[PDB]
């Protein structure tokens, strides 16, 4: 008669790996690395993502004619933008401080676009000829959307002096611009005065622009350059401009509403029709895992992203043969 | 592995044992079979439930990559940045992979200390009455009936 | 008769916490973090920090009348400022550079403020007429005290060559400024000459500044602005200014003395009349553990911060019920 | 425990020894009472020491947050700069927090271990000399004195 | 060292075992010598060949500085990388000098370990057939000639 | 008779630490950190690196006249330069975006340089009288040899209209700059005209350059300063420059060829005429080690860096006395 000290096996097959051994086959073990996705983007927590497609972020916000997707669109849970978005500054420039921008905008949710220069408010000045082929809509030639490119009128352009305050209580994202023409005569057939100045005020703003003639290469059949500016009006302030010429004016501004939790996401994905509470770049996550190893950049209840192929902890003992 | 019974003088797992993680084998004139030691099982199941979710728990601070632009003459700062998200994703991989491996070092480890600890818990209690077989085994030198087994097992032989 | 192997207990009711098992009660344990601080604002190593209180960086290094207090400063530690202080910039501008300097201040210790251009100094200038109700000194339009506001005489504005020579072997903090007046007249009432500039030169420095005239927000009672421009001048080096007009020049500037280690403080605390050997913004550690979770910024011989609530080791055995 | 000595086959512990960490109790004809084992206990005491002293000074070099401004435009490197601080605040406490948990837990393994081996230099001593009881204890088959208790401790036995 | 053998009941090593790490002296009328037990010293070759490969490999990706270049007015962000390139540099030096303390006391603890087991399993064969002496030593109560103990090593005693 | 167990000593001297204990004598060890180098800079995989010596990236880049060892350079595998060279800036000035520049410099191997505007194209200036004594070649008042110091002809600068298109596949280096003048009159003795621009556009640039005046110390023997700017012009892109004074022509531009990693290495050492597969700033490294202590800047299949003095690993057991 006997009796013997003894220890489980069954008929497992899962492995860890230790300092001293590797495949070291146990009888229970737990993965905590979550390595699948569903190679979509998805709304996150029901609240869909504002996916601009072709649109850039510039595109989408001075309104460039073709992309009208975006002439009013609903609180986003997050912003996707193509790497290389082909609807972005349709007549050829710059985007002052654009990154400071898209940064802004990384912390907010919901725009509210309102009007603060009528386009039917300029007595002394054409401002229904601002226009280019540069930025065709439906064939024709058309401009950025919710600026206004101001053009002398009976052969004058008289000093612009408008101002507007912000009576809202939400902050106001106002954004302008400034036209380089290539040469003296464009200037003189424009906005007659040859040598001008756009000069932008605010409590803290103090700038003051000057047109800058060169000639240089044709960017979408145009040597001509725009140059983009914004600010941030706080309430209770006011934004004062005067100008003698080469102004891109607002006519309409967003009102900051929301300020959500956000990011931009570098994807070429399109919208999948699904729902998560996790997205990354390249998929969204549904998993109770600690880790993920499927892309650093995540918004929502996320796993933590490692760099492994696998995370194994042993839970039961050596397996034995 | 460092208690030597896992593997060790104890040559290999019992597949007929699905009742728990440790326990006796039995065989006399009655029969045989299998017997979960339950609370040396329990106090495993415990501590490897609290190593995982301490595990689990101490890594849940831990470095979130945060998308951030830079323009074109702007390449230093980008680098930085880069070089900085990196940095901390390495740092925390490595901690990540190391924590399991020497973790898991530990666990299996642990598991045979729980059977060392056993063993050593029966050996003790036969005494000069049965033979230690070398083997994880006690041959008694006289004639052991279930109940015989069972004070064996539950705590109380002689 | 028998004899037994066995182990200490005590009446200990400290724990520590291993991976397997939390709330271990031990027979001995060493804590290794600081919890305590003193709440207090303290001289460090004996040496008093200077608290500026409402009064900000710029309003100090400027000479905000208000910041009288701060006319003549020792030698300090450290540097303690509030959050949102009162007394910086009464005169509504810009501080160009603002933050290369306050880092530039972080590596010293002592200022020493001495005359470079005397106020009776110029000729052909009224230097005593350059006043504002934006900056009151016990109720009077009074100006930052560094900086002289240099206005027309006898209505003329003759271009002004003025040129300091670094003969001191300390390197110097000199500070300056300019006017953007809001538009065209006051130009004229204050200058006299409509179109203006102020060129400054070292051996390293290649500037010229031209004033901006915009309508803007009244700040502090005042649409105008001003915009303060610093340099550091090496020893053997000269600074030469030129302008007919829009010139706050200096009239001192700072000797740069002890190059201590050093830091400016964000805190809403005052002195506490207190020594301490290691500060932090929210008070003072005396402390011999390895760690503390006080505060992240810390000045002296200091513990290692970390975010934990708790560190103990375990030093004993498990103490048995 | 891994040693299975302390909270193991050795119930608990001995409030009425104060001497040091470990040692034994005797009871004869003569009394009874605790001595403390000295060179076990100091070599654990060493042990702890050096533990601790490596455990703060490996703890020595580590981020110090240096404080660092930025205006309302360079709000992209003040992020980087935030991430940057607070993500090495969050590995060194990391750091922190598991090296004592891994070392708390090998500490009182350390006691364990220094109780079994104790245990043991006594059993090999004690031979067929004395019944080995099970629980720590050792009953002698025949009358043992304080000078033979002594010799024991000593460990100078037969 | 925990496990009691190594610098513990075996008071030192043997110069005169230059065949491996753990074996057997035999002394009887024949004659006396060393003989190196080749699995459990390969058993720890692996392990430890298998732990360096894993401590060096573990530490391949590790953050590696990149010149980088400021102007005069570019201070904060110089200062910011370079408290950035001496906080990673800080942190592996660290996981490194941790990792190498930390393995050192489990190779020293694993030999120890497998000094134990190859004790144990020779005590086990022995059983009353030999006096366990306390040292590491096993006196015969009868007579062990060349294939006697070739026996004990090779593992069929009996 | 007697059978005993036991293990190996042996004459090791090798100690090792643990947590518990330092300086544990074992039987075997392994060292793990490098702590040699050979003190030499050498060729890195056969491949020797670009060593300026005296010569700055500025002076080499714009073709300083002490720069002539490096007029034409062949493709290089890694950067070195001084501290402080001596051989830089020869005329005083700035070097626009110098670190930028640096920063683009480091993924790049091999640089051909091909002239783009002939210094015997200028039909209506002076090309030939642009010269400085600042800037020394054989005793002679000479200049940056790779830019053009375009001067008045028969007492007229004509407005400049010039343009280069880059029909190579490869990316080009293109460097210009600007004159200050200290004077008005030094204006008119140079290039007539009292006030000049240089404008320069690329598909991507926008640049409209202004000379200032000021009056400035006389850093080598110069009050005047030059101001040099660069851009990468793309394949098929075109750059414009037009200017009527204080320009600093192309004559010579780079071709960017290999595209090769590579670092700019801060030191003192001159070339050691060696080959290695890992260098640093100190030496080179010839080690099997997977940790070194020598420098953090490598380049190379190298060990990690760490700070250490010692990382010795225990392989064989305590070694008894």
């Amino acid at each position: 008669d006997q009796i013997c000290i003894g220890y489980h096996a069954n008929n497992s097959t899962e492995q860890v790996d230790t300092i001293m051994e590797k495949n070291v086959t146990v009888t229970h073990a737990q993965d905590i690395l979550e390595k699948k996705h569903n190679g979509k983007l998805c709304d996150l927590d029901g609240v869909k993502p504002l996916i601009l497609r072709d649109c850039s972020v510039a595109g989408w916000l001075l309104g460039n004619p073709m992309c009208d997707e975006f002439i009013n669109v609903p609180e986003w849970s997050y912003i996707v933008e193509k790497a290389n978005p082909v609807n972005d500054l349709c007549y050829p420039g710059d985007f002052n401080d654009y990154e400071e921008l898209k940064h802004l905008l990384s912390r907010i949710n919901h725009f509210e676009k309102i009007q603060i220069i009528p386009k039917s408010s300029w007595s002394s000045h054409e401002a229904s000829l601002g226009v280019s082929s540069a930025c065709p809509y439906q064939g024709k030639s058309s401009f950025f959307r919710n600026v206004v490119w101001l053009i002398k009128k009976n052969s004058t352009y008289p000093t612009i002096k408008r101002s507007y305050n912000n009576t809202n209580q939400e902050d106001l994202l106002v954004l302008w611009g400034i036209h380089h023409p290539n040469d003296a005569a464009e200037q003189t057939k424009l906005y007659q005065n040859p040598t001008t100045y756009i000069s932008v005020g605010t409590s803290t703003l103090n700038q003051r622009l000057v047109p800058r003639i060169a000639t240089r290469s044709k960017v979408n059949g145009q040597s001509g350059r725009m140059e983009f500016f914004w600010t941030i009006l706080k309430p209770n302030d006011a934004i004062n401009f005067e100008s003698n010429g080469n102004f891109i004016a607002p006519e309409y501004a967003y009102k900051i509403v929301k300020k959500g939790d956000s990011t931009i996401m570098k994807s070429e994905l399109e919208y999948g029709n699904c729902n998560t509470k996790c997205q990354t770049p390249m998929g969204a996550i549904n998993s109770s895992m600690p880790f993920h190893n499927i892309h650093p950049l995540t918004i929502g209840e996320c796993p933590k992203y490692v760099k492994s192929n696998r995370l194994v902890l042993a839970t039961g003992l050596r397996n034995s043969p | 592995g460092l208690f030597g019974a896992i593997a060790g003088f104890i040559e290999g797992g019992w597949q007929g044992m699905v009742d728990g993680w440790y326990g006796y084998h039995h065989s006399n004139e009655q029969g045989s079979g299998y017997a979960a030691d339950k609370e040396s099982t329990q106090k495993a199941i415990d501590g490897v439930t609290n190593k995982v979710n301490s595990i689990i728990d101490k890594m849940n601070t831990q470095f979130e990559a945060v998308g951030r632009e830079f323009n074109n003459l702007e390449r230093r700062i980008e680098n930085l940045n880069k070089k900085m998200e990196d940095g901390f994703l390495d740092v925390w991989t490595y901690n990540a992979e190391l924590l399991v491996l020497m973790e898991n070092e530990r666990t299996l480890d642990f598991h045979d200390s729980n059977v060392k600890n056993l063993y050593d818990k029966v050996r003790l209690q036969l005494r000069d009455n049965a033979k230690e077989l070398g083997n994880g085994c006690f041959e008694f030198y006289h004639k052991c009936d279930n109940e015989c087994m069972e004070s064996v097992r539950n705590g109380t032989y002689d």
